[PDB]
């Protein structure tokens, strides 16, 4: 029945939006990391520490989104 | 040029264009400045102040 074709598209939309948000929200942060590095490389290790510490936060909601997307697209099908 | 209390020597020396001072930055791979607002307007004043300073010296 037409349950499964719409279920497919719902996961596709949620996960496409997740992908856009995560890609851009990390790109910005990494760009600032690189322009902070280039002015004084000797701080690369500390700023990379800070970079991961922060980026693990940006990747909070998009991970939830991908989890639900896979659940719907496979578990609920 | 005041060398010693017992000897002084006249000297004509250049101050423009800027003479080379053996200021090699090979230790300064490590960084570059944050410029507020831009480096060229700063460099202009730096050179003018430097010339004034050497005339005073």
């Amino acid at each position: 029945n037409l349950n499964m074709d719409l279920l497919y598209m719902a996961a596709a939309v949620m996960m496409g939006l997740a992908a856009i948000g995560a890609a851009i929200g990390i790109g910005i942060l990494g760009g600032k990391f690189l322009e902070g590095a280039a002015r004084q490389p000797d701080l690369i290790p500390l700023l990379r520490t800070q970079f991961f510490i922060v980026m693990g936060l940006v990747d909070a909601i998009p991970m939830i989104a991908v989890g639900l997307g896979l659940y719907v697209m496979f578990a609920v099908a | 040029k005041f060398i010693n209390t017992m000897s002084q020597v006249p000297t004509i020396s250049q101050l423009l264009p800027l003479p080379a001072s053996d200021d090699d930055d090979l230790k300064h791979k490590s960084w570059d400045y944050l410029y507020e607002p831009d480096p060229k307007a700063l460099l202009d004043t730096l050179l003018r102040r430097y010339v004034e300073s050497q005339v005073y010296q």
